[PDB]
């Protein structure tokens, strides 16, 4: 959680105090779309493998994505 | 109403939507339509039944446009029942929107072989039976973002793209025997395809389009009608736009 | 024939040729025309003779397209015998065809003042005249030339080209009260360019007339802005 | 830098902004630059005093370009004075914007004159003195509402359209000389006209350019340079864009 | 010369003619070219001993346009051999003319495939090299087909118009990380057609060229979205 | 005032308590550009001769018709 909390807030310029489990990245974390994909992107260079789009699809706050990596671990 | 040399229309994925509007409007200006419908065809059957209890020319077929055996085969069951086909729509279109980071190939060749392909087989068939009558008008639909282009649109844009330049490629192989292609670009048009969509991000395109409203299909659809029509008997290879001033 | 919601239509330089088969076309679909000479009316008169004798709805008038006055006065007139004006063809044309070198700045603003500020004052009496009314239709009749250029047209090609651009404009403008503003541009019109077209024969004038009437009609609502290649395929 | 078989630029209207960017740009590729100005000469002195310090070669002029003999004979004083002329950039452009319904003719002729007519003058001059020497480069500083169109622009917008038709017309007359003309529409670029506006007004476009910025006059004076130099020597009649993505 | 704030480029089908001295002409400004090639090698290889005879640097490279794993793989290696990819010039490029009536469904797929979709990988994998460093330019060679429209190429006019629009759409995505992607439009590169073209002579493959280093070039940094015309005037 | 009251109300789709005199047209009565010169237009035809420009420039409130208008009278 700590490093995932650390990434996503270096990926888009955000406070670490920002990222409560349940921040959403656009209405919360404020951020485009663009941004989110490469995120996710950014989070299988960390090996989650192709966590697929159903996640991606279901993805918005950051306990988002605790979920479907360490399931996809 | 309009005036018409011909007599029946083909207009690809007609069941419903833009399509649904330009069958009314042919069908209501004295020409008989094919409609034509890919799977379900109960909302196609509902509109022919609509058409004829209006005591209108209507009449339901199924191809895959995408399928050139199928449209081959399908035209010359018109040609075979009507003794020859006037005038083509090219309507049939899909969307995939995605981004291009996530977008596979599988996607673009979707939209590609949907929108563009069948548009190609249309034209090229539309050729091939209006040649020996020497008369014909075929009308392509494309998009705004045929021209202007937008994000996550890169597959719709390419095949609506492609559309516009191998129409007037179209335009000159067929003009000689006065078969006249043309395309229309519709901006924000309030059928199936826009409905389900952010309404924040919807109410951003009322800002641009200075006719302050969405367009009606059936708008579309009158345009459409007036390029297949004798008026315009001098317009060939023209992309006539249908925005609202969306797009200038 | 069409839809027309509107009523009348004004038609400048409409005594003869194009202009005098808008004036035609646009009668024969149930519109009263009023068509615009500036120098003879023998030919004018003849014209809504040729009308009214088939029993559609003709009348003339005299003022210089040129002139901001007289244009303004006439639409005024028009406003006040009819109660109001629904379209606009802004058709007046002439050209001045030479070599740049051999151009001065006279031939130029000749076709400019007489060519494009003509239309700009249709196009702007358009605005306050069916402001209230909140409907109408204008056409500004621009040419092929106004958008590929042609050798020894270097006035012409200005004129119709400001006139499409500015045209856009009128119908930014237009839009707030319902008001569409288009432009149509044809290619040759009745023979060594004929190898050039298509279509392999020179337009007739009831085509372009057809394409102003499509335009100034119901089925071109959302059609604002639009610029109207009616040429053959000669440009694309 | 870039590559130009030419020696001398005249700019109208260079004294500042735009026009000071062009004539900077081309100054530091090694050409002569002849800055105009209609009115104040201390701007416009400053920037040749700038461009000569820097090493260049620089000169001012006093034109009113709207005035057909003022531009003629300064025409033939650079003639007289450089062995000929190579280059030309027709920028001298003002702005009147009002609504059409406030708009008197002297709004739009003050336009037209200004923006139109100096350029018509400007593209015959430069054909008659590079006929000659049959080698040359003119570029027509357009804008994006030549092309898109715009709101209370009415003037503005009939000067730029007249402008691309026009010089797409001279580009055929001064083709067989090898003498290429060009045009440019610049988007929202960050000059005088602009400073003196609204401000969510003008944060309204910031949301139209995809590029997310204000253009600068240098990005436009370069593509000016291109169009003039050598590599583009294939290039006439183009009407290139360089507005960020506002309009494609 | 001209300023390029990037590194290196890749071009597609890049072994002989335009593409081969787009490859020439970039290397000579200092950039690292990327010659690509899809069959012979004797031909690339030659045209990288002549660029390192003259002192520049050039690099070759074997993958199909028409693929998806191969290029992605390749542009893959690039940015490990080079640290990073800064532009792209989308090249390759087929023709299959014929009438539509002697066409079939095969003879365009071709074109499509191998014209238009190779540039459609291209494009995305620009967006993927290219975001972390939030710089880079592409440009995709279209053509003037993709414009106006020729008789007997219509799958050619289709693959370089879709191109063209999905280009504009690759631009709009792009500038969210500051990558530029625009088009070039060859006119007739090196006879009947000369009568055609106003400057009265075929467009040679420099000039091309030139045009594609602007657009990848620092003086068209405002420039995206753009369809760069380079056809001696043959269409305005 | 009051007819003045009326004929602006009318002319925009406002309620008549919305135009007290130091209203804004467009920051408080809310409208946007044409449709205020049309307004002054409207004012001319009840003849205040041609308001001049230097008057149309300096509107905004609806205490700036009565001014300009019983100057122009
Ligand atoms: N609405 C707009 O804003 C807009 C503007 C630009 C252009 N248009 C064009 O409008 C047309 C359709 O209008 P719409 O937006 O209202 O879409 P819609 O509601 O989805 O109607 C599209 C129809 O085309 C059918 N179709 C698709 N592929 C086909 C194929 N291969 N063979 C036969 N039928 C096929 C549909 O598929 P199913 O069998 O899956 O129902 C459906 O009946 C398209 O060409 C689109 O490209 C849309
Ligand atoms: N024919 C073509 O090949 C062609 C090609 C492209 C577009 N067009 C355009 O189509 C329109 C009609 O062309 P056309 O063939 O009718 O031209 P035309 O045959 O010469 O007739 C044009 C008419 O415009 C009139 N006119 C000029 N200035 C006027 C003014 N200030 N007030 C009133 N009338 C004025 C002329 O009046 P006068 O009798 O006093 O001269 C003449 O009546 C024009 O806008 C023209 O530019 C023509
Ligand atoms: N900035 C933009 O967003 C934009 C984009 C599109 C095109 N451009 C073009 O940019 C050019 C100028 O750039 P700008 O916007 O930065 O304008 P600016 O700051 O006003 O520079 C315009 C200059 O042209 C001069 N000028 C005007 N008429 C002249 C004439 N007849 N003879 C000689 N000089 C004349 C000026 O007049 P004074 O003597 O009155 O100073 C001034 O020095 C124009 O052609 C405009 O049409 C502007
Ligand atoms: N020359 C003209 O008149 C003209 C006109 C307008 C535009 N253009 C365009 O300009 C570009 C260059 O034209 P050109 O004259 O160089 O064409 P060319 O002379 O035939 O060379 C084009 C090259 O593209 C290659 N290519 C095709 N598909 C490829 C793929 N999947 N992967 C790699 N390479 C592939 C061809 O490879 P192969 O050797 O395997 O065939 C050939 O190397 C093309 O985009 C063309 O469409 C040409
Ligand atoms: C629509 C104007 C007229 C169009 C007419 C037309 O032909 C287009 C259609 O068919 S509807 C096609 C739908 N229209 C759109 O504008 C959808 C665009 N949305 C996207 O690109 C998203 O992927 C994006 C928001 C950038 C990223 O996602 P994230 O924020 O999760
Ligand atoms: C600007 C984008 C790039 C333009 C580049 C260009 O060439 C345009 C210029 O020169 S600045 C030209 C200034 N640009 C504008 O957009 C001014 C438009 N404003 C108007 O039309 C007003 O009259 C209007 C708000 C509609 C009515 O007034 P009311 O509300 O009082």
């Amino acid at each position: 959680f700590e490093d995932i909390q650390a990434v996503i807030a270096e990926q888009l310029n955000v406070d670490a105090a920002q990222v409560t489990p349940e921040a959403e990245f656009v209405k919360d974390l404020g951020a485009d779309s663009l941004d989110v994909v490469e995120l996710i992107m950014a989070l299988e260079e960390k090996f989650g493998i192709e966590i697929p789009d159903e996640q991606a699809e279901k993805i918005v706050n950051v306990g988002d994505v605790v979920k479907y990596i360490e399931d996809n671990k | 109403s309009m005036q018409f040399t011909g007599k029946n229309v083909l207009i690809t994925g007609a069941s419903k939507g833009i399509g649904a509007e330009i069958a009314r409007t042919l069908a209501s200006m004295g020409l008989k339509v094919w409609i034509n419908y890919r799977s379900n065809a109960e909302v196609a059957d509902a509109l022919k039944n609509e058409l004829e209890e209006k005591g209108y020319k209507a009449a339901v077929i199924k191809f895959d446009a995408a399928s050139e055996s199928d449209f081959v085969e399908a035209i010359q069951a018109i040609v075979q029942s009507d003794g020859g086909l006037s005038y083509l729509v090219n309507n049939a279109g899909v969307v995939r929107d995605k981004l291009a980071i996530k977008m596979k190939t599988e996607d673009f060749h979707h939209v590609i072989d949907n929108n563009l392909t069948s548009a190609f087989i249309g034209c090229r068939e539309a050729l091939k039976v209006m040649s020996k009558s020497r008369f014909g008008s075929v009308v392509n639909i494309a998009s705004i973002i045929g021209e202007r282009g937008n994000m996550g649109q890169t597959n719709y844009s390419a095949s609506k793209g492609g559309m516009i330049a191998m129409s007037k490629s179209f335009a000159y192989e067929g003009a000689l025997r006065n078969i006249r292609f043309n395309s229309v670009t519709p901006g924000f048009i309030e059928t199936d395809m826009n409905a389900n969509l952010k309404d924040e991000l919807k109410a951003d395109y009322v800002k641009n389009i200075p006719l302050n409203r969405l367009g009606a299909a059936k708008e579309v659809a009158e345009a459409v009608a007036f390029l297949l029509s004798d008026h315009s008997s001098y317009i060939t290879g023209e992309t006539l736009k249908v925005n609202g001033g969306l797009y200038m």
